[PDB]
């Protein structure tokens, strides 16, 4: 993996 | 001194609304009480948790005496609720006890001084506006599922309320997915943006009954106030710098997918059964006019769904938390969905194919 | 690795949901979270178990099928079937240690456990009879709230099923309060009494067109259409209800069920959170209920009742009283008393088919 | 409390 938007 | 006699039906909705901000385990005993004030021909009822408060005003058409006290909230509401329809509830204070009489039912409750009841500190409004309750309920409902719960980034445990031109906007994100909804309110507003705490978004949501009263909002520096008929809600704001949503929206997506909202939802929901219980990752393979969704778990069980979609562009494989996708599709209560992609490591924008008032951004998982 | 069947979604749903009944959350053995699937002749049988009890469902196979057996994850298989479109054709087949499920363009591969590893209950019937669903549902609903939950007297964590003459009787008690309901079933029966475990009573309740019962020495079986429920019985000495029922009550009270309920419900708000004791002052044609708590808060209710007998004060756990009144879904209640240290019998003033006994408190 | 039925 979850990858982050920020 | 405090004395009032009121009809059961005039107290029920007020007592239920003012008991809203109240937690189950109050730190201070007074925090489980409601402040009762009789002044002129009005009875005011307040409930607080120090971060937020709810006030209700009830008109007194019968003899009354001015005064104030605090009384256990759940017990007083339950006594009133338990009394028959149309019951006339005669209240009077007898020292450190508040007497409640109706018919042949008599109750004696213990009180705490009104003087000990907590006050929210005075503040100055900066932005003021009116809107239908339905507009506010739709702005909240569209985004609330995307707020963070108890994140590190405390400024995400809430919803951004933003005014721009003639529009009210709500944004909610947890860092993994985002929701943004904008509605025109028919009034020119100064550009202002504040963060409402998630507990206050919930309280604001619960005061929206349906109608014959508009919603009057007053936003300040560190507070938000909502007036609906005879109820006044006040909340402290979250002290933080909300991230910019305008930069997480795919800047120039080259891939566009269209599909039926329900068929897409039902397949994702079936694939989800055989996805990892903890991580919930599903694989999306997009190819000409087709979508394949696969899932597998540690037990090596596998699900696969194939769908006909409207897609013309490059083939791509992208991972997603199926719960985040399902949340968006269930939010979008529509006929068709539009998905905008770029690559396997970048966010996807999801929206109703016939409305742009709400937009959802979901960040992928690798595998 | 040969089992094959194609059935319509709607023929699997109710059976899958019914057999998954005895199955708990967090199974001890992985196979107990599995359902046994068997194809024999033109019948598919689905079995669920928890070792103490089992639920079997039979589904007629009008489409091509191959005989065989396997066990497959219960919740997962039910969820796949339920998640499928209405009217979908569900084609199932075994591919070694995998069960394959296909319907339209949906494909699922589930992990199996050998059918040979599936547990099963061993018995012969002594008492047999039939009764309408509604009679069972009413016999259970009338008494189930009075069952103990996780008592050391393990036989109290169940319901007594007793046959006498042409009647079926259910009894449930937790040592503080008791419920008994008797219904005529229209058949002469031998005097037999067994204890059904609470998890079974719940399962029996959830399978409620007619109902047939076979009672054995250590088992009970219930057939309802294409479902067969079997349960082991509780080995224990259930208390005799005939001895706890007030033998000769001299005091008789009558009141409106709803006015009495609403009065106790209000007094309860200001009763002790732990002990829930209310006081009853009964006097000629009048009842006064009072409650108080450690905080010194007090409630008082006065009601007009039909009472001619001696004045007496009697304490009660208001929850036990409210439970009874909520069970009696009637217009008027009859209360039969004796003294302040003895049980009270509560019933519908228009029916003696159910009776409820509550033991007092010293407040 | 309470008293016992049995």
């Amino acid at each position: 993996x979850q990858a982050d938007l920020f | 001194h405090m004395k009032f006699t009121v009809e059961r039906e005039h107290l029920l909705k007020p007592l239920q609304q003012v008991s809203g901000p109240l937690g189950g385990r109050p730190t201070l005993p007074i925090l489980g009480n409601l402040l009762l004030q009789v002044a002129d021909g009005t009875l005011s009822l307040t409930g607080t948790d120090l971060e937020m408060e709810m006030v209700a005003r009830v008109a007194l058409v019968q003899p009354h005496e001015p005064g104030a006290t605090t009384v256990p909230a759940r017990k007083f509401f339950d006594i009133c609720r338990g009394l028959p329809e149309g019951a006339e509830i005669a209240v009077q204070l007898e020292g450190e006890r508040m007497l409640v009489r109706s018919g042949r039912s008599r109750f004696s409750l213990s009180t705490l001084p009104a003087a000990d009841f907590p006050n929210l500190d005075d503040w100055q409004s900066e932005v003021e506006f009116t809107l239908p309750q339905a507009t506010m309920k739709r702005l909240i409902e569209a985004t609330q599922f995307s707020m963070a719960h108890q994140d590190v980034r405390y400024y995400l445990n809430g919803m951004l309320f933003e005014t721009e031109g003639e529009e009210l906007r709500t944004v909610a994100t947890d860092g993994h997915r985002l929701a943004v909804c904008s509605m025109p309110i028919g009034q020119s507003l100064p550009s202002h943006s504040v963060i409402v705490p998630r507990k206050g978004v919930i309280e604001l949501m619960r005061m929206l009954d349906g109608g014959d009263n508009p919603l009057r909002v007053q936003i300040g520096s560190n507070n938000i106030r909502a007036h609906v008929g005879d109820f006044i809600f006040t909340s402290k704001l979250v002290d933080g710098r909300f991230p910019d949503y305008r930069r997480v929206l795919p800047k120039n997506p080259d891939k566009h997918l269209e599909a039926g909202c329900d068929l897409l939802k039902q397949a994702f929901a079936r694939a989800a059964i055989l996805s990892n219980e903890k991580f919930r990752g599903v694989r999306l393979y997009v190819s000409e006019n087709q979508l394949k969704i696969t899932a597998n778990n540690p037990e090596q069980e596998e699900a696969e769904e194939i769908l006909d979609v409207t897609y013309s562009g490059a083939e791509m494989e992208i991972g997603f938390n199926v719960s985040y996708v399902l949340d968006v599709l269930n939010a979008l209560k529509c006929e068709n969905v539009r998905m905008m992609l770029t690559d396997s490591v970048s966010s996807v924008q999801i929206e109703d194919a016939a409305s742009q008032s709400a937009a959802y951004v979901v960040m992928p998982m690798r595998l």
